[PDB]
């Protein structure tokens, strides 16, 4: 019932740095095209944290060694939701079929775009100014 | 002082830059940068005769 | 003045994490007030529309501790944080 | 045993930070009156904490996505006796 | 005088966590003093009338550690708690 990408050798690993796009489309634009090798289709569970198995019939030194994926990208079908992963550990099991737990990146899931700033009323505490509000808390920083 | 005009201001703190004013005879003044608005300018007041 | 090294520590360190304000129920500041990340680190209340309140309570709390939102792919891995700078 | 109301994308979410009406039946004119897509209803068990199970006939690209729910009234019946509860994960089945 | 934000944040500060009282065995000030939010924290000893013995384990523990009483949803949604006052 869903469809996934597999990224290889990314930036996000930090739990915590994310990088960020002015909409949510415009960046699944950027994640739908940059691949290394390796993209497929399958199904998975949840409850983070959550696993998804996977298989490489096509071997002669690969077996596991997809190796330097750490993070995926999964959109749901019929549904075309989509929604970010870390990939945390690749334990494998036979010499083709390796399996993957996963942890949502709700940080680059939901937070896109000008979001965030409509929130009202929430107790900051460290953020980065813009150039008016600066001038503000300046006599302070 | 080597500090970027544009986006610095905020770097006029104690413990990035220090002002001191001395006549080499022990009077001396020190000046805390997170003061001044704006300008470090001196001015004085001298009486004389 | 401070060693030019360490005038960049500190460059680096506001650039990084932004500054302190002790701002109770206020709105956040612009996310794109900045030119290369922007860091926001925000306490409840807050939900956003129609988000699995799992995944809430995961960001609710993952804000709480601070993000960084970089703006371009290539500032993540090159020395370009020391030059991070409002418009 | 029991009506069921589900509310969506509400502002209790601080186990802590609470509303607060003049009066309980005020409250519950409040609650009764501003939904969004979502009330059935069912029974359940006990000893915080605790699970409710739940279900969706009319699905198309829903199955779990009801989503932004975070909090929910119960009324038992016959005890007509209100009672609210926040909903702190949505695991599917 | 402290800057106008810092001015800010306490009057922040304040209107969203009440002064600090050291008043064991007292009644309870009002729950509607303000027009914006009230905060209450409060150690034992008390029962609500009719309460499963087990909810008021908590009622007496979540007091413990305070609760803020907002007065109207919007307040909680607004930038409004710098404006609480009383009457």
């Amino acid at each position: 019932l869903s469809k996934i990408k597999l990224f290889y050798n990314t930036p996000f690993n930090n739990m915590q740095n994310t990088l960020h796009f002015n909409s949510n489309e415009e960046r699944d634009a950027y994640f739908n095209s940059k691949f290394d090798v390796h993209e497929f289709t399958s199904t998975f569970n949840y409850r983070g944290v959550l696993r998804v198995t996977i298989d490489l019939v096509s071997d002669r030194s690969c077996f596991e060694q997809l190796m330097g994926v750490n993070y995926c990208q999964v959109q749901y079908i019929q549904s075309n939701r989509v929604e970010y992963l870390f990939v945390t550990d690749i334990q494998q099991l036979n010499d083709k079929v390796c399996e993957l737990s996963l942890v949502p990146d709700v940080v680059m899931t939901y937070t896109q775009g000008n979001v965030l700033n409509t929130l009202n009323n929430v107790n900051v505490i460290r953020q980065h100014y813009t150039q008016t509000e600066y001038e503000q808390n300046l006599e302070q920083i | 002082l080597g500090l970027n005009p544009i986006n610095d201001k905020h770097l006029l703190r104690p413990n990035i830059v220090t002002a001191e004013l001395t006549d080499y005879a022990g009077n001396r003044l020190p000046i805390d940068l997170s003061l001044i608005e704006t300008n470090l300018e001196f001015d004085s007041f001298v009486t004389m005769g | 003045r401070i060693s030019q090294d360490e005038l960049n520590n500190v460059k680096k360190y506001y650039n990084m994490f932004g500054y302190e304000c002790n701002d109770y129920s206020t709105k956040l500041s612009d996310i794109t007030s900045m030119s290369i990340c922007n860091w926001v680190q925000f306490k409840g209340i807050w939900t956003l529309p129609n988000v699995d309140t799992g995944h809430m309570n995961m960001l609710r709390a993952l804000f709480e501790a601070g993000v960084r939102l970089w703006h371009k792919e290539s500032d993540m891995i090159n020395n370009t944080v020391v030059n991070n700078v409002i418009i």
